[PDB]
């Protein structure tokens, strides 16, 4: 089911996102893209982050020359111990020699639907993690 | 309908951290004076002279 | 020769007509100065005449010398022009026009030094109300002033000019206010005093914009209203407040409001007529 997955996400245009847990580091064959997100500033290595990076990460097409043609993201709750992991992380990747910013609105996610439109979605989610 | 008057700050803070201040009020020492009263989910009647206390113990509070 | 009277009439005309109310004149007058004219202008009236009379020296700048000293036969009647003059706009016209007289050099240090007019720059220069805009021709009236004086052996004024040395308290001041422009035009002040009698004298910033915002962060001090009698005093009430744009939250469930401090006594006012 792994090798399903991972052809199809490497030659099918219809399978374009997949999801992977710390099993793609230490002996893997992480296959190629373009992004990257991770959804957490996680406890594994600022350095594991930029091998992760680095073995996943292409050119798209055409502009195989340009100032950037592949995207990473990191995701960080504000007012959180997630939050501490950020002056290390950023000055490390700067000091790899990486373009680095951080984003910190996105006024378009008020323009289109989206998930957890109401307090009572937010209530039914947050009763299930607090079990 | 002026009957009566009560100087306080109103707080305006999220749906989030509003909660947290509540936690602030209680299960904690000194406290429990801190909020007056919750107006709006969004909104809170609270301290004075605790809101300096209430902004840093949130600070240093995660 | 006979277009020239003609031609440089009619913008004569022109700064007339729009004399009075705004600052029109001194593009005008600058194209006037080129083409005992001291004398003539002084009939015709004060600002804008002024307003030649400042740029005509700056202008200046063999029949050239036959000039100057032509103005400083004159530099008398500007200067008991330039007093009894004396908005924020003619004090700067009355000392633009002085310090661009003191440039040329043709005033009289004696007769300066015993005049209102430099009590009045420094008078300017301490208040702290007077206006950025207002400071800096006072400044630079006084950094000419000082400018004139290239002796100081002969120059009674070189004492009147002392008078920069009141100035420091307005610099403590201005300093505890952060305005930077009107620290800077005292240091011009001091500097040029020193110049004038020296002889005499013996990413990693990304989170700097976060410690910045962690300094800002939110809440309002306020008066809350509640056991209101009937429905008609909280909407009232109310749209008192809303109308004076000092509604922080309202709840017409509750018959409760909130006041931010700025407008409790506006409110307290209504509360007791009506």
């Amino acid at each position: 089911e792994r090798m399903q997955i991972l052809q199809n996400f490497k030659h099918n245009p219809k399978i374009n996102t997949i999801f992977i847990s710390k099993v793609g580091d230490t002996s893997f064959d992480l296959p190629e893209a373009n992004v990257l997100i991770q959804i957490s500033s996680h406890g594994g290595s600022r350095r594991q982050e930029a091998q992760r990076l680095g073995r996943v990460l292409r050119a798209k097409k055409g502009m195989v020359a340009e100032e950037y043609n592949a995207f990473f993201y990191s995701l960080v709750s504000q007012d959180t111990q997630e939050m501490a992991y950020s002056t290390k992380r950023q000055r490390f990747l700067v000091d790899q020699g990486y373009s680095f910013k951080v984003i910190t609105k996105l006024a378009g996610m008020e323009e289109e639907d989206l998930a957890f439109s109401t307090k009572e979605e937010q209530q039914q989610l947050l009763q299930k993690v607090l079990a | 309908m002026v009957n009566v008057l009560k100087g306080v700050l109103i707080e305006c803070d999220p749906a989030m951290k509003q909660f947290l201040l509540y936690l602030d009020e209680s299960n904690a020492l000194g406290k429990k004076f801190i909020i007056q009263d919750i107006d709006d989910t969004h909104v809170f009647v609270i301290a004075e002279l605790v809101n300096v206390l209430q902004e840093r113990v949130g600070e240093l509070m995660d | 020769p006979g277009v020239l009277d003609r031609l440089y009439g009619h913008p004569a005309t022109c700064l007339a007509v729009f004399r009075e109310l705004p600052s029109l004149a001194k593009n005008w007058v600058m194209r006037m100065l080129f083409l005992k004219k001291e004398f003539s202008k002084a009939q015709e009236e004060s600002t804008g005449l002024l307003s030649g009379l400042r740029i005509w020296h700056t202008q200046l700048l063999n029949l050239r010398i036959a000039l100057l000293g032509g103005g400083k036969a004159w530099s008398d009647d500007t200067s008991q022009l330039g007093p009894d003059k004396h908005v924020l706009h003619f004090m700067v016209g009355s000392p633009s026009a002085a310090v661009s007289q003191d440039l040329a050099q043709l005033l009289s240090q004696a007769g300066l030094m015993k005049s209102t007019e430099p009590g009045e720059p420094p008078c300017i220069t301490s208040a702290g109300f007077q206006f950025l805009l207002l400071d800096t021709p006072a400044q630079l009236w006084y950094f000419m002033l000082q400018y004139l004086q290239t002796a100081q052996s002969r120059g009674m004024d070189l004492v009147e000019i002392l008078s920069f040395l009141f100035q420091l308290s307005f610099s403590t001041l201005g300093k505890d206010y952060s305005v930077e422009g009107m620290s800077d035009s005292l240091l011009n002040f001091l500097q040029h005093l020193r110049e004038f009698g020296l002889v005499f004298q013996r990413t990693d910033q990304i989170r700097l914009w976060e410690l910045e915002r962690d300094r800002l962060r939110f809440t309002e001090g306020v008066l809350y209203n509640q056991f209101l009698s009937q429905v008609d005093f909280e909407l009232l009430l109310a749209h008192a407040r809303e109308l004076g744009v000092l509604v922080f939250e309202n709840s017409a469930k509750r018959l409760m409001v909130v006041t931010p401090a700025g407008h409790s006594d506006v409110k307290r006012f209504w509360k007791r007529q009506k």
